[PDB]
């Protein structure tokens, strides 16, 4: 999918960083359901700055 | 295990608790009830006489005190009856606790009546 | 287990004193009783409104 | 000295200096212009 | 008994398992994530609903969820 | 005048309250020496009291049935009857200074978001940049309406919302 | 071997770490991402255990911290003396103590606050002070403002020396760990040098400066005309003119003919009748005795020579059949855990402050203090509050020890272990006795309210209906009044007027009279017992179940301060020992508010007042009114808040403002106490959206306060509000009717 | 690996006896019994309060709830590096083994386990509460 270092936008509506911009770390090329690893500069309520997303949940914008 | 203590595991305390009528293991529940009632009604007759609302009116302090004590003994016997009705569905059975509550009623009213004479 | 409350067997299998208070507090929330259908809901609401009138 | 001015640039120190300046400015205004209700 | 569910966003970090004070969860073989590990809740009858598992989960949103259901003597944590 | 209120220069309870406060101050005054420091302090208090009552009666304030100045908050009624200096000129003075503070804070935030440590500039203040924005913020209403008319005042719907929006 | 052990130059003096907030914590040095960080930065700033595991570095940190505290206190004392010298009416007050109000604060003439400078007398205008510094200064023999100014400069110099000592003993020459662990030497030096030499040098100052100056002040001579103290030291013939013993010099001291020193080392007792304070000769003999006693006590523990006791040997020697190993292991605990020491010292320091309050109201030690009713009320109330706070702190740091420092593999079948091992029995018995006390103590009040409301006053618990006389306290009172005749032959009077006897009055006011005890005093004392027992219950339960309970078996791993363990198992909110400190704080407030109300009403009703017989401030209403809640509500609160509610337009108006403000802050606390941070976080989410819409969202993410910070803010504003309310009430009341 | 059995004649750790021990739940409902084999004699903290010396060899303690046995298991496993196991005992004498019910501890994957209570979807893909109204009981929409 998207490449390393590119900026994407999250469309998972029950996420902390929905409708916000992060940075792709890696995309796993196996049959994993959520391969897109996106870091965010701000943390959520659990103090986490990294989440895994699917292909149709990220838009390179 | 349980904490070993000279209050919970004293010999003379264990014999004294074995001699009290809640523990004799072989007397009738009616006899346990009448002995516990003759103790408790006789002791409950006191403060209603000495401290109640009619305590300073002569010739009627002991009457109203014993009458309120008898009413309280009747309330306690009703409490025993509903406890046995809710609990079990020789002393620890429905028939045994009903006999125990009736014996407590009889013994408590007899203790109040004996405290009125005394 | 116990009978009360007769509308919730999840509350009736409670071994604590929580059962009495939650049987009191959930008695008139008919939408979340055991086996409640919609016709039964409206019928109990109609009879309850009669009780308030009386 | 660079680190001392960096410490003076911190939030409670600047809030103290700035509220001292603002409160003192209001106090001097209410001294030289006693009790303004209008204008 | 409470309701504990596992969702497919699990990344098999085992954090939820090592957070439960009651041994309700465990890790099973799976192929949905790179770790090839998924949580599972085969012993929800002993679950009290403390939600340490939900605190330990890193995913956003949670992959383990505890829905407080009907209370028992085990779910109330009673030693009496 | 407005709402049946008499002017304070015509009101009698206003003069009664002025005389009552002077009477309390002179009852506190008459237990000291002539040229002592409590006497000088109480005479300065009486001077400020007389000056304050003269300034309130001078400005055309409206007093009630108790002799206290009442304020008029309606733009047209106060501009018609000469009471614009008590709510109207104060409300535009407040809006000037409040929008000043808000615009300087907004420009500081947008200035520090474009760096590698925005939070570190939020904890430890960039004092030269803060003073530069503090001096440049005097034309904040013009810059505010210009940012309004270009569409750069607002963020679009790239904001954070909940799953039912 | 006890010796000086010091490491050279541990920490460089540099401004670098001032410019890096949160340097002390590995978690907090990463920088701020959310707003929670700030609060964490201030909450854990002085929690040195969470900084390092090394006991030495922690010990050094607490040492220099203590130096900082002492320097701050010296700045405070310097300020009080300087304000007493430059902005006060102290000399005028010295010329006429009975008709001049002590004042040492003046306000500037801006925005009308000048009205607070009231007519305190002496040709002065300021705020009347109730700290009691004027009486302390007159008792010390100070007569001029110059001496107070010199004391201010001296205290400022000492503050500079304390801050230098802090910097020096942290950055230049910082003691080693085994220096701090010399506890035997520390006790010897503090018992001899601190308490012993302290009271010796103070008795020196008293005998040489206080006694002659205050004897002349009681004689009536003008203060300016009294000889300066250095002339009292220099020419001993004047000292022989007042007390002929001084003619013989120190010859009766060394020859053991101490009886000739009975001119200035007395045992009179009672109060000075023209002055209303204890005899300074009694106080001088007292401090000499105290000095000799403590210097004897300070030579008990072995240091660098064979003689002397050993603390671990005395502890390990007291073992019985009921307690097993007894006091074994306690020495190791109290020489390695700062929190255990802090808990012990806080408990005894608070208790000591409460004892100070009672002994200073009952036996007024300063001249013209007993008739300065505002000062007496203020001092008692203040030191009682300080006491209570330090006791709650003791429970807090006890629990902190229990979680962080307790280690049973050096502490195995011990006093502490058995306490932890029968804690259920302890807490259950305390529980029952608290319920018993509550029922019978409070139930008498409710009973009286009901009987009084039903028109049956003859059925109440009172002095005329069903009496409940404090026979034991009355017997102890009578015995202590009869004590000078038989069991204390060399005493001229009793130690306090409140035992019984005559009446000492100064300037028309009652200094002290015999305090009678009836049914109302019985009822309030059992209320006090109840509230104290409940407070002990909460705090002790907090410390005994800090590690584990049947509910949370592994509570120790969750820490000392944590919100809960989730809504499961029925709900575990406020299971942490910190939350037990939080509840103990509320209950301590309750207890001490009833205590200071007892003191206030009783003093104004049965003790204080003017002498014509004695007309009391409230006429003696205590004995009949303090048996119903409505009586406290009407005759105390409602009646005595007249002064505070009508203080506007005068110098006491600030007490009305702080009355309203304190009520406001108290109510403001309820928002934090009754709510929870989930709601507030979601509200903040909406507001954050609004800020995002206008490009003003901060880079540091706005977060709602934590659960424990919500509780902390709650209890802090609650305490501040309530205490300040009673403060304004008390001060306005007693200054206006005093 | 096979399921072990309870030896009732296993020596208990050296402990003077607490007030936080068993209650009538042990006689009427159940009580849980923990067992481990120690390498040396060493003091541990009892989860019901107090210190106790374990014996060299097998040990045996009985608690009132499962969380006490997990707390002692976690303490003996992280601090002493031991492998305990605790059972479930009924007043009839019925013995129910668990933890590790697989034999391998649940904090690592083992073949043969069957996944229970696993929804194969996201949490945002749950249905609304209108879709599960008027069932036989209260239902959260995550139940289906
Ligand atoms: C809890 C405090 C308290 C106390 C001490 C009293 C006391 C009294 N009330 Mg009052 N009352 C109270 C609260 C209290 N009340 C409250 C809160 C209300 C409002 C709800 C009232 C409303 C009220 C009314 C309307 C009246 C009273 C009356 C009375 C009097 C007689 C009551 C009576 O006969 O009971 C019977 C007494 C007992 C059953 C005693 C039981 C307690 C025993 C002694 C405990 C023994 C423990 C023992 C030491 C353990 C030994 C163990 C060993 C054997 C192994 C008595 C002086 C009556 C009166 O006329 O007042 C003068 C009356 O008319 N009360
Ligand atoms: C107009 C008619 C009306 C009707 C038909 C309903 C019906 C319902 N309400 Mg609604 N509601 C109403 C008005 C109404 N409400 C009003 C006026 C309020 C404001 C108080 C509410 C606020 C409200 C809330 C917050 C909730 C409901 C809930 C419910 C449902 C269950 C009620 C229940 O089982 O609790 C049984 C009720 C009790 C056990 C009452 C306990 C006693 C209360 C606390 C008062 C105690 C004061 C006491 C009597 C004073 C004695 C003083 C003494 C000295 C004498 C039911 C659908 C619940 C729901 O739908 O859950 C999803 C629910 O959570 N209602
Ligand atoms: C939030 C409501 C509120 C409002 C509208 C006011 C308004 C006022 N207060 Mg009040 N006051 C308040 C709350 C409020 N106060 C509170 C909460 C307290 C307790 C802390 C007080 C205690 C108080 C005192 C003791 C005094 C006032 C005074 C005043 C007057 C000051 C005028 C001035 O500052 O000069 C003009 C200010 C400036 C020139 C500074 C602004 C600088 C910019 C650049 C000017 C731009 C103008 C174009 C003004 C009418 C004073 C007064 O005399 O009232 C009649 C006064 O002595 N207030
Ligand atoms: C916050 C709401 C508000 C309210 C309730 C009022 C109320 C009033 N306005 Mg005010 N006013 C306001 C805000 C408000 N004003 C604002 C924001 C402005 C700036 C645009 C004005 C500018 C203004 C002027 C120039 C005048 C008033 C006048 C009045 C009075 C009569 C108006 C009328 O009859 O029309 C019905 C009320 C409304 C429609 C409410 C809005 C008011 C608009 C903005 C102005 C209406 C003026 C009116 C058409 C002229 C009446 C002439 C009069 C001789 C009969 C009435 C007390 C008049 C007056 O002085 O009477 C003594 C007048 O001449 N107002
Ligand atoms: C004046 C020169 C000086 C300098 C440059 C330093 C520098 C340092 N000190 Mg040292 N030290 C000094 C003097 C100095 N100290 C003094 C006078 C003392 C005695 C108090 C100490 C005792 C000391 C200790 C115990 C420790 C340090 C530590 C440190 C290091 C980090 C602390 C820090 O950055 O926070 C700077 C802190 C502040 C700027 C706040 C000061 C708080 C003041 C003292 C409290 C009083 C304010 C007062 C109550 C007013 C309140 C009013 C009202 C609002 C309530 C840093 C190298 C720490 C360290 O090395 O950790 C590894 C450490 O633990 N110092
Ligand atoms: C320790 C307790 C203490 C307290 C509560 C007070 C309180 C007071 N003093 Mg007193 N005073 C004290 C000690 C104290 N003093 C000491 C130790 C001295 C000897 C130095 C004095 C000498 C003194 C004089 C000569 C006077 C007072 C006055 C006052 C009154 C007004 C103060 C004021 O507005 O200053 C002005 C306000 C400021 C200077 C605010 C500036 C604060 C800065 C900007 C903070 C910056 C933060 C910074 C990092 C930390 C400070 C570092 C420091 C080295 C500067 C007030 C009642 C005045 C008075 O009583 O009038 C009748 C007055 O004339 N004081
Ligand atoms: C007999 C000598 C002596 C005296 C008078 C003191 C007095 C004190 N020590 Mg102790 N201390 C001593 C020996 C002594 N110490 C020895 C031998 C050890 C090692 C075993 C310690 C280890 C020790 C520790 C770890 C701590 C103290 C602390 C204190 C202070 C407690 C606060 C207080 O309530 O005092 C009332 C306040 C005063 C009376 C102010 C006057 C103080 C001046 C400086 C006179 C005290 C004499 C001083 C020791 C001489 C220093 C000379 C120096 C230039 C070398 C108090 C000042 C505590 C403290 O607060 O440290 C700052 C503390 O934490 N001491
Ligand atoms: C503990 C504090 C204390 C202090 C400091 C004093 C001090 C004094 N007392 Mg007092 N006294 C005290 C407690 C104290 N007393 C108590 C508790 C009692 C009750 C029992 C008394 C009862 C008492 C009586 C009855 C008398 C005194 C007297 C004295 C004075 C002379 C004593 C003397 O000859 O000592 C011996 C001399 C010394 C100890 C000399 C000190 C050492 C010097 C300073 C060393 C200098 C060395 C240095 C190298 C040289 C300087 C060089 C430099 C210039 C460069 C002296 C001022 C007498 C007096 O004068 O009354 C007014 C007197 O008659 N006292
Ligand atoms: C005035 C309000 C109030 C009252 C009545 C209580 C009462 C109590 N608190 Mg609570 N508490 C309060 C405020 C109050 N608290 C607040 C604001 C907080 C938050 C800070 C707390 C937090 C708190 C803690 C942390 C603890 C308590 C505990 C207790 C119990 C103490 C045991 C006792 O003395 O039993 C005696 C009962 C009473 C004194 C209540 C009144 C009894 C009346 C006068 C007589 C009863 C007879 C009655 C009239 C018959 C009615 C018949 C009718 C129903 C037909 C008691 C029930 C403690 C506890 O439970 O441990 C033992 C405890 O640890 N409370
Ligand atoms: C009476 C207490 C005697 C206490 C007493 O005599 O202890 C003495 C008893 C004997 O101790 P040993 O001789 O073994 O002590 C040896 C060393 O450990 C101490 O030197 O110690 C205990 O057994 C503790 C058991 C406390 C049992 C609970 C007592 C609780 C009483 C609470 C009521 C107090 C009300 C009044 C408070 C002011």
């Amino acid at each position: 999918g998207p490449k390393r270092g590119s900026l994407v936008k999250i469309l998972r509506p029950e996420s902390y960083w929905f409708n916000q911009v992060g940075k792709v770390v890696s995309v796993d090329q196996s049959g994993v359901r959520y391969p897109v690893v996106v870091r965010f500069e701000n943390q959520n309520y659990a103090g986490v700055t990294t989440n895994n997303y699917a292909l149709d949940e990220v838009v390179a914008a | 295990g349980m904490l070993e203590t000279p209050v919970t595991s004293a010999p003379i305390v264990a014999t004294y608790l074995s001699n009290l009528p809640a523990y004799r293991t072989g007397v009738a529940p009616v006899l346990r009830g009448v002995e516990i009632g003759l103790a408790h009604g006789f002791l409950l007759a006191g403060p209603f006489i000495k401290l109640g609302p009619l305590r300073n009116v002569p010739e009627t302090a002991e009457i109203a005190g014993s009458l309120s004590a008898a009413g309280l003994v009747l309330i306690l016997a009703l409490c025993l009856s509903i406890y046995g009705s809710a609990q079990f569905q020789p002393l620890f059975s429905a028939d045994g606790w009903s006999e125990f509550a009736a014996g407590f009623l009889v013994g408590g009213e007899a203790g109040v009546a004996w405290a009125y004479v005394c | 287990h116990k009978l009360f409350p007769k509308f919730s067997q999840g509350l009736a299998q409670d071994p604590t004193t929580r059962r009495i208070w939650y049987g009191l507090a959930m008695a008139h929330d008919f939408e979340s009783h055991d086996g409640m259908t919609e016709e039964n809901l409206y019928q109990k609401i109609f009879a309850s409104h009669f009780g308030q009138l009386s | 000295m660079k680190d001392f001015t960096t410490y003076l640039s911190t939030a409670p120190v600047i809030a103290t200096i700035w509220f001292t300046f603002t409160a003192g400015l209001l106090i001097e205004i209410n001294r030289y212009f006693p009790d303004p209700l209008v204008f | 008994a409470h309701i504990v569910k596992i969702y497919d966003t699990c990344i098999g970090c085992t954090q939820c398992v090592r957070a439960c004070p009651l041994d309700v969860l465990e890790m099973v073989p799976w192929d949905g994530c790179k770790a090839s590990q998924m949580a599972s809740a085969p012993r929800t009858e002993d679950c009290v609903g403390c939600k340490r598992c939900e605190t330990a989960c890193p995913t956003d949103f949670l992959s383990v969820r505890v829905y407080l259901g009907s209370e028992s003597t085990r779910s109330m944590g009673l030693s009496y | 005048d407005i709402a049946g209120l008499t002017p304070c220069s015509e009101s009698k309870a206003y003069a009664k309250l002025e005389k009552k406060e002077l009477k309390t101050l002179e009852k506190r005054l008459k237990q000291y020496e002539a040229d002592s420091a409590p006497a000088v302090a109480l005479k300065a208090t009486m001077e400020r009291t007389k000056a304050r009552f003269a300034n309130y009666a001078k400005a055309g304030l409206l007093c009630g049935n108790d002799g206290l100045p009442h304020l008029i908050a309606d733009p047209g009624l106060a501009l018609k009857y000469g009471h614009a200096g008590e709510v109207f000129i104060p409300t535009f003075g407040f809006l000037y200074v409040a929008g000043y503070i808000g615009y300087v804070g907004r420009q500081y935030l947008i200035a520090v978001k474009g760096e590698a440590k925005p939070t570190d500039k939020e904890i430890i203040i960039d004092v030269p940049l803060a003073t530069k924005l503090a001096w440049q913020g005097a034309g904040w209403p013009l810059a505010a309406v210009q940012e309004l008319q270009r569409g750069t005042l607002l963020e679009k719907e790239e904001n954070i919302t909940v799953s039912p929006r | 071997k006890v010796k000086i052990a010091v490491d050279r130059n541990p920490v460089e003096t540099s401004f670098e770490k001032w410019a890096k907030p949160g340097h002390f914590s590995r978690t907090l040095s990463k920088g701020p991402n959310t707003t929670t960080w700030i609060w964490n930065l201030h909450a854990d700033a002085h929690d040195f255990d969470s900084h390092t595991s090394d006991l030495e570095e922690i010990s050094r940190k607490v040492f220099s911290a203590h130096f900082g505290q002492l320097g701050i206190i010296f700045i405070w004392l310097s300020g009080m003396y300087f304000h007493g010298a430059r902005f006060s009416n102290y000399e005028a007050w010295l010329s006429d103590p009975t008709h001049i109000k002590p004042s040492a604060q003046v306000v500037w003439p801006i925005v009308g606050q000048e009205i607070l400078n009231g007519d305190v007398g002496g040709g002065f205008q300021g705020i009347q002070i109730t700290s009691g510094f004027f009486q302390l200064w007159r008792a010390s023999g100070i007569t001029s403002e110059l001496q107070l100014y010199t004391t201010a400069i001296g205290g400022l110099v000492m503050a500079a020396a304390m801050f230098f000592a802090g910097w020096f003993h942290y950055h230049k020459a910082a003691p080693k760990l085994e220096w701090f662990q010399n506890v035997e030497s520390m006790l010897n030096h503090h018992l001899g040098g601190l308490l012993g030499l302290g009271s010796l040098a103070w008795a020196g100052h008293q005998i040489h400066v206080s006694l002659p100056v205050n004897k002349l002040l009681d004689a009536g001579v003008d203060p300016k005309e009294i000889p300066l103290p250095h002339d009292l030291l220099l020419n001993r013939a004047i000292m022989a003119d007042l007390y002929p013993s001084f003619a013989k010099g120190i010859a009766p001291f060394f020859t053991l003919n101490w009886s000739e020193y009975s001119d200035f080392l007395t045992f009179k007792g009672g109060l000075n009748p023209v002055t209303g304070g204890l005899w300074l000769s009694d106080t001088a003999h007292h401090h000499v005795a105290i000095a000799v006693l403590f210097l004897v006590a300070g030579h008990m523990y072995r240091t660098n020579w064979g003689i002397g006791h050993s603390m671990k040997e005395i502890l390990e020697a007291h073992r019985g059949p009921f307690t097993g190993e007894g006091h074994v292991g306690l020495y190791e605990i109290l020489t390695t855990s700062w929190h255990a020491q802090l808990a012990i010292n806080l408990a005894l320091f608070g208790s000591l402050s409460i004892i100070v309050a009672h002994h200073m109201y009952a036996m007024p030690p300063y001249p013209y203090l007993a008739t300065d009713y505002g000062t007496q009320l203020s001092l008692f109330t203040h030191h009682t509050w300080i006491g209570g706070f330090c006791i709650v702190g003791a429970g807090a740091h006890a629990a902190i020890f229990m979680v962080r420092d307790y280690d049973p593999t050096n502490n195995y079948n011990n006093l502490l272990d058995r306490v932890i091992r029968h804690r259920d029995a302890i807490i259950s018995h305390l529980n029952w006795v608290c319920i018993f006390l509550g029922f019978h103590s409070f139930g008498l009040y409710i009973h009286n309210d009901t009987m009084s409301a039903l028109g049956r006053p003859q059925d109440m618990f009172s002095d005329t209906a069903i009496q409940l006389q404090p026979v034991f306290a009355q017997w102890i009172q009578n015995t202590h009044f009869l004590a000078p005749q038989l069991t204390a032959p060399n005493a001229l009077a009793a130690t306090s007027l409140t035992w019984g006897g005559d009446l000492v009055a100064v300037g028309g006011k009652v200094a002290m009279m015999p305090i009678s005890l009836g049914t109302s005093d019985f009822m309030v004392h059992h209320i006090h017992a109840f509230t104290i027992h409940v407070t002990v219950l909460i705090l002790l339960k907090g410390v005994l179940f800090a590690r584990s309970s049947r509910l949370i078996p592994d509570k120790a791993n969750l820490g000392f301060r944590f919100p809960c363990d989730g809504p499961g198992r029925g709900g575990t909110c406020q299971v942490s020992a910190w939350d037990h400190v939080f509840l103990g704080l509320f209950w301590m407030y309750n207890s001490l508010s009833i205590v200071i109300f007892h003191f206030s009403w009783k003093m104004q009703s049965d003790v204080w007042g003017t002498v014509t017989g004695v007309s009391h401030i409230t006429g003696g209403n205590f004995a009949q009114s303090a048996n119903t809640i409505n009586g406290w509500l009407r005759d105390f609160l409602w009646a005595q808040s007249s002064q505070v509610i009508q203080s506007y337009g005068s110098a006491l108006s600030a007490y009305g403002l702080i009355f309203l403000g304190a009520h406001f802050v108290w109510a403001f606390s309820l928002m934090f106490l009754f709510s929870g941070r989930g709601y507030w976080q979601e509200l903040i989410e909406s507001i954050v959206w609004a800020h995002n819409k206008l490009k003003v969202a901060p880079a540091i993410q706005p977060r709602a306060l934590s659960i424990t910070q919500g509780r902390a803010v709650g209890v802090a504003h609650y305490l501040l509000g309530g205490i300040a309310t009673t403060w304004s009430f008390f001060l306005a009341r007693i200054i206006s009717v005093g | 690996w096979t399921v072990p059995t309870l030896n009732p004649d296993t020596p208990s750790p050296i402990f003077g006896g607490s007030t936080g021990g068993l209650l009538r739940k042990a006689q009427t409902e159940e009580f849980y019994v923990i067992t481990w084999e120690a390498k040396k004699e060493q003091i541990f903290e009892m989860p019901t309060g107090g210190a106790a010396i374990m014996r060299q060899g097998p040990n045996l303690l009985k608690f009132g709830k499962k969380e006490q046995c997990l707390a002692l298991t976690t303490q003996l496993r992280n601090k002493f590096k031991l492998t305990p196991c605790f059972y479930r005992v009924f007043p009839d004498g019925k013995v129910q083994y668990l933890h590790p019910a697989d034999g391998v501890y649940p904090e690592k994957v083992n073949a043969g386990r069957v996944g229970a209570n696993q929804n194969m979807r996201r949490i945002g893909q749950n249905v609304n509460p209108i879709k599960v109204k008027f069932s036989g009981r209260m239902m959260s929409p995550a139940e289906i």
